[PDB]
């Protein structure tokens, strides 16, 4: 059943930022925002477009005015985009997410005999669970909602008997979810709005495979909200896995981007005169690292480069290690100013003098490209050479330059837009 | 020694850097942590050694050899400044994990804090309790006078 | 193939008391049971307060103690 | 690299540095403060071997130590720390 998403409406005061207002706005917010066109900052209540009967509730509230996450993350939410918040306890950042919920549900039919909950926050424990419980009941109380918490550690046939009465909203830890949903004591077929609270806590604790399987069984179009207090490379991954062109909100003191360029060129045999043409003004701000996946290709690339007169060495994985310490060496005393490595070759080259990293051939994965061009430098730039056989990887290559606020140039918009799951999925 | 007075100064700095995505970065605050836990000993710091700990210990699941090296270091000096008893605290959740991966990184911290400090493991066990066919309990540390 | 990171740890698995990935509950526990017993006979005050606690001898808790470090936790299984 | 060390009990005899690696610690490699004096075992003091550097094997000047550290986490209380070449042969490098 179709479900809307969009219940925002920016307050003009908003909308009439200038662009240097926006800017100073999310500095005095201390928060550093990334994604597709994500909505800007409120700064107080009014400006979330709350209603009388909710307001009340916030009035009865331990809030005035919103916290920070709050002033982000709630018009991210009430827009109906996904949303990565990099928060700490307990930055106000359950109701951050409690709220726009509350507004979802509002606009769907009411629950029928059978029907599962709306709304599944899910959290490491049960204490957490019990929080954020008593927080859905005090603000759902504005519209009467109803809240179940299911956790370990509690009584499964209590539990149960609840989830049996009806419920708008569930509260859960991770297994405890997924036992009474194969119990059939609940399902997640209404499940449209879902939200995976200390997701950090919750790998931590041995929780990723539940976490997983719950968004895997959650309808795709969904809306979906990730907290964490730390970006971890598992956390990221599983972003990229289970949310769809995210807004990334990250409260500045716990965080702490490379220079992308994107090329689209016509075929793989073209991306040699593309280098050639380039490579001595490359070679002129300092060191320069092309990445290829194959053996025979970074062969194939080096000794083309050597023909053509180019001072450069070789590095794969079929090298022993002291062929692989002189090549490294070399490279890191600039006797040689161009390296050609595969990816499974490549330790030791967080070499500072690299100013110049070139994918010439596509990374496996954008874990492997993410991988590759933190090898650059400031000053330094990561060229990245497609071309129209690439169209999956740039979809999620689009989506990474747009958590990292580069450019998408409009040829690698269209590229990434070819494909249906990309182009719909989409935002 | 001197240090003593710097830990609460300099612990937000290596909060950042212990989470974080270079690797080195990792490393090199392991080194800083080891360092300050071996230097001040015998002066009273096990609260700020305590909270550093708390992000020492999420870089055990590392499968790169000199990051891990560091760790393990870092958690030994640890083991002098704090004592075995906090240690084998942490170390207590995953002996018998299910999961195999698990159970070989506790077991490899065990080790290292068996072979340092056997006779202080004496005070710090906890309470195993008596199955069918098998005594687990220490009645001699029940003995009451 | 020969390194000092993997002779440290071949070393450390000598060491009486240590365990690996495949150490059941009742190895452990009689790793437990032994050093507490070798334990009590080093340290003086100790024993005397089991021989206060148990009206003994300190020769006869030495040699129980002795006597219950053969077998400490029953047999095993299997 | 196919270096191990000794580990062997350690005796009465005392080791030694050559001038190259004179102040560092024969087990972290440091230079702050020395504080044990090192033993080594009989077997790596003898004939053509006595008074052979513990770290590279070169001719010592000067006596050998564990630092602060290592004294405090008790790793001078583990076996001979003179290193050995497993690649080689005795009169090898
Ligand atoms: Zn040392
Ligand atoms: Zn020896
Ligand atoms: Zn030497």
């Amino acid at each position: 059943p179709p479900f809307e998403k969009n219940f925002y409406n920016e307050h003009e005061e908003i909308t009439n930022l200038t662009p240097q207002q926006l800017i100073d706005l999310r500095h005095k917010l201390n928060l550093r925002v990334s994604g597709a066109a994500p909505p800007r900052p409120g700064s107080s209540f009014a400006h979330f477009g709350f209603d009388e009967q909710l307001m009340h509730q916030i009035r009865k509230s331990e809030y005035t005015q919103p916290t920070p996450i709050q002033c982000q993350g709630v018009p991210v939410a009430l827009s109906g985009r996904d949303m990565i918040g990099i928060a700490k306890t307990g930055s106000g950042k359950t109701a951050a997410f409690i709220w726009p919920m509350l507004i979802h549900i509002m606009d769907q039919k009411e629950l029928e005999p059978g029907d599962g909950p709306i709304a599944v926050i899910v959290c490491p424990t049960r204490e957490l669970c019990q929080q954020i419980h008593a927080e859905c009941k005090r603000f759902g109380k504005a519209y009467n909602l109803r809240s179940v918490a299911v956790y370990g550690g509690g009584s499964m046939w209590e539990q149960a008997k609840a989830l049996q009465e009806g419920a708008e909203i569930v509260v859960c830890t991770p297994g405890r979810l997924i036992d009474h949903v194969k119990k059939k004591a609940t399902n997640l077929q209404r499940v449209s709005y879902l939200v995976f609270d200390e997701a950090d806590r919750m790998f931590d604790m041995g929780f990723e495979y539940q976490v997983r399987s719950i968004a895997s069984h959650v309808r795709p179009d969904r809306q979906t909200l990730l907290f964490s207090a730390t970006f971890r490379k598992k956390i990221e991954k599983l972003a990229r896995d289970i949310l769809i062109d995210p807004i990334r909100v990250v409260q500045g003191d716990i965080g702490e981007d490379v220079t992308q360029i994107v090329e689209i060129l016509h075929s793989g045999p073209s991306k040699w005169n593309w280098l050639t043409r380039r490579l001595v003004e490359f070679t002129s701000s300092g060191s320069v690292l092309l990445f290829v996946t194959k053996k025979a290709n970074a062969e194939e690339l080096a000794n083309n480069l050597k023909q053509e007169g180019h001072n450069l060495g070789l590095l794969h994985g079929d090298m022993d290690q002291s062929e692989r310490n002189k090549v490294i060496s070399d490279f890191k005393k600039k006797d040689i100013p161009v390296l050609v490595a595969t990816d499974v070759a490549a330790r030791g080259l967080d070499i500072p003098s690299i100013k110049t990293v070139i994918n010439y051939d596509v990374a496996r994965d954008i874990d492997t490209h993410t991988h590759r061009i933190g090898r650059t430098g400031e000053k330094g730039v990561a060229y990245t050479l497609l071309t129209p056989k690439d169209s999956n990887f740039a979809g999620d290559l689009v989506r990474n330059l747009e958590g990292a606020n580069q450019h998408v140039s409009k040829e690698l918009l269209d590229l990434a837009m070819q494909n249906a799951w990309f182009r719909k999925s989409r935002f | 020694e001197m240090g003593k007075d710097y830990i609460y100064a300099v612990t937000p700095l290596l909060e950042d850097a212990l989470m974080d995505r270079d690797l080195v970065h990792r490393q090199t605050a392991s080194a800083v942590v080891q360092h300050m836990s071996l230097g001040v000993y015998g002066f009273g710091c096990e609260d700020s050694l305590n909270h550093l700990l708390n992000y020492v210990w999420p870089n055990v699941f590392e499968t790169s050899p000199h990051v891990i090296q560091a760790v393990m270091g870092a958690l030994e000096g640890l083991r002098v400044a704090i004592g075995p008893c906090r240690m084998l605290q942490y170390c207590l959740q995953g002996l018998f994990h299910p999961a195999r991966k698990v159970r070989d990184v506790y077991w490899k911290i065990y080790n290292s804090i068996y072979i340092g400090s056997q006779d202080a493991l004496i005070a710090h066990y906890p309470r195993i309790y008596n199955d069918d066919k098998n005594t687990y309990i220490r009645y001699e540390l029940d003995y009451i006078l | 193939r020969y390194t000092i990171h993997s002779q440290l740890e071949h070393l450390q698995s000598k060491y009486i008391g240590t365990g690996h990935a495949d150490t059941t509950k009742w190895e452990w526990l009689v790793n437990q049971h032994r050093d507490s017993y070798c334990s009590y006979m080093g340290h003086f005050d100790l024993l005397n307060y089991f021989a206060i606690a148990e009206n003994e001898s300190k020769a006869r808790v030495r040699f129980n103690l002795m006597e219950k470090m053969l077998q400490p936790c029953g047999p095993p299984a299997d | 690299p196919d270096l191990i060390f000794c580990r062997k009990q350690a005796g009465v005899a005392i080791g030694r540095l050559c001038e190259k690696c004179d102040g560092k610690c024969v087990i972290c490699d440091s230079y702050v403060r020395p504080c044990t004096l090192v033993r080594i075992c009989d077997e790596c003091n003898y004939g053509s071997y006595q008074g052979r550097c513990v770290i590279c094997g070169g001719p010592g000047v000067s006596d050998a130590y564990y630092c602060k550290e290592c004294t405090i986490q008790e790793k001078d209380r583990d076996g001979c720390p003179k290193i050995v070449n497993l690649g080689s042969s005795k009169t090898d490098l």
